[PDB]
């Protein structure tokens, strides 16, 4: 049960903060997601198809692949987009941090207080660079690219180490674990915040 | 053997995303809130016919076991005809390795966990953006078989990237790729 926390940390231009953070987001939630539950009165269940996307960065040499999600991408556009605002506003050393927290909503037969329990947290630090010429910008381009290489790949061994995943729930508890409110897709709960350190 | 079923489904799914993510096209698949016919572990991946086929005759009714690893060769033939290869796509078992396991979806989904990380790992080596960039002065090519691994052809520092694995009552299930990272003739 015991909650894992991951640390990841990119340095970049300010114009590629928004897509590498999509990158890192969206490959945790493709890894934390599963087809919509439908539950007949016996308790059994049927699991619905999620789909895949690739996306192409415009900004840094790299792609992607999210879940085929709108509503989800939605959201996750938002909120990068507000940090990515709030980064370059602060008027500091440009640095700041997301975090996506899964949770479950505690059961009654649970020891504890919080009513939402964590049991996975992913924290992306971002350090903003400026740069002076178009020859930099081309050349981070690439160095972007293939630092969020070697980023996807951490993700992927790291989610190999973690042993724990929420019991599947009943019907009755399914909005205990998942974040039924979607079309498509059946996301872990989960919430997305933001820091500005400096 | 509803676990055979399994492991069969996701080795010739695994051999689809391989192939899909080197045909130089971004792949764009819808989800289903009501399950779909014959998609597996809960992803929607098409299935190239052709691709099927290879998978299927390199199988040849077997599932990987100790000494027999299902390999996916990608490379790399210029317009001149030489030939360099890129990388090996490794499906391996281990040997009455188990763990006493729960209810079926579990496994099941922990294989589709695994596909899921092979979904992203095969964007983020080195061959995606070649393939991404192929048609002209060079074309990637594909390469199925069942046996033996052998990592020659990769040049001097190729590197290793575990994607992940998936213990089960008869034993270990690993997805690995052994990549070139240094363009030579």
């Amino acid at each position: 049960m015991n909650c894992r926390s991951e640390v990841l940390e990119v340095s970049v231009e300010g114009r590629q903060v928004e897509e590498a953070m999509l990158a890192v987001l969206h490959t945790v939630l493709l890894h934390r997601s599963t087809g919509k539950f439908h539950y007949k009165k016996e308790g059994t269940y049927s699991i619905g198809t999620v789909g895949t996307q690739d996306v192409d960065c415009d900004f840094i040499d790299f792609t992607y692949v999210r879940v085929s999600s709108e509503e989800l991408d939605r959201a996750l556009r938002k909120v990068v987009g507000e940090f990515k605002d709030a980064l370059r506003n602060s008027g500091g050393d440009g640095l700041g941090q997301m975090s996506l927290e899964f949770y479950q909503k505690k059961k009654s037969r649970w020891p504890f207080s919080d009513e939402c329990i964590p049991w996975e947290v992913w924290t992306v630090k971002v350090h903003v660079v400026a740069l002076a010429t178009e020859q930099e910008r081309q050349i981070c381009r690439e160095k972007v690219g293939e630092k969020l290489c070697e980023k996807i790949i951490n993700i992927v061994e790291v989610m190999n180490r973690h042993e724990y995943l929420p019991k599947m729930p009943t019907q009755s508890e399914v909005d205990n674990v998942f974040d039924t409110g979607l079309r498509d897709v059946q996301p872990y709960l989960y919430k997305i915040s933001f820091q500005i350190t400096d | 053997s509803d676990l055979d079923k399994f492991i069969k489904f996701f080795a010739l799914k695994t051999v689809q995303v391989i192939v899909q993510a080197r045909l130089g096209e971004k792949i764009c698949t819808r989800s289903s809130s009501s399950p779909t016919g014959s998609d597996w572990f809960n992803l929607a991946i098409k299935d190239i016919p052709e691709v099927t086929h290879e998978a299927k005759k390199a199988l040849a009714g077997q599932l990987p076991a100790v000494g027999r690893s299902m390999c996916v060769e990608i490379s790399l033939k210029t317009s001149e005809g030489d030939s360099m290869e890129l990388e090996i796509w490794c499906l391996e078992m281990n040997e009455k390795c188990d763990k006493e396991i729960k209810v079926s979806y579990t496994v099941y989904n922990r294989l589709s966990l695994l596909l899921k990380s092979l979904l992203a790992i095969t964007r983020v080596t080195p061959a995606y953006r070649l393939s991404r960039k192929q048609g002209h002065e060079y074309v990637i090519l594909y390469r199925i078989y069942f046996g033996e691994v052998q990592l020659s052809g990769l040049g001097e520092g190729f590197q290793t990237v575990r994607v992940g694995t998936v213990g089960t009552p008869v034993g270990t299930i690993t997805l690995s790729c052994a990549y070139r990272i240094n363009l030579a003739f």
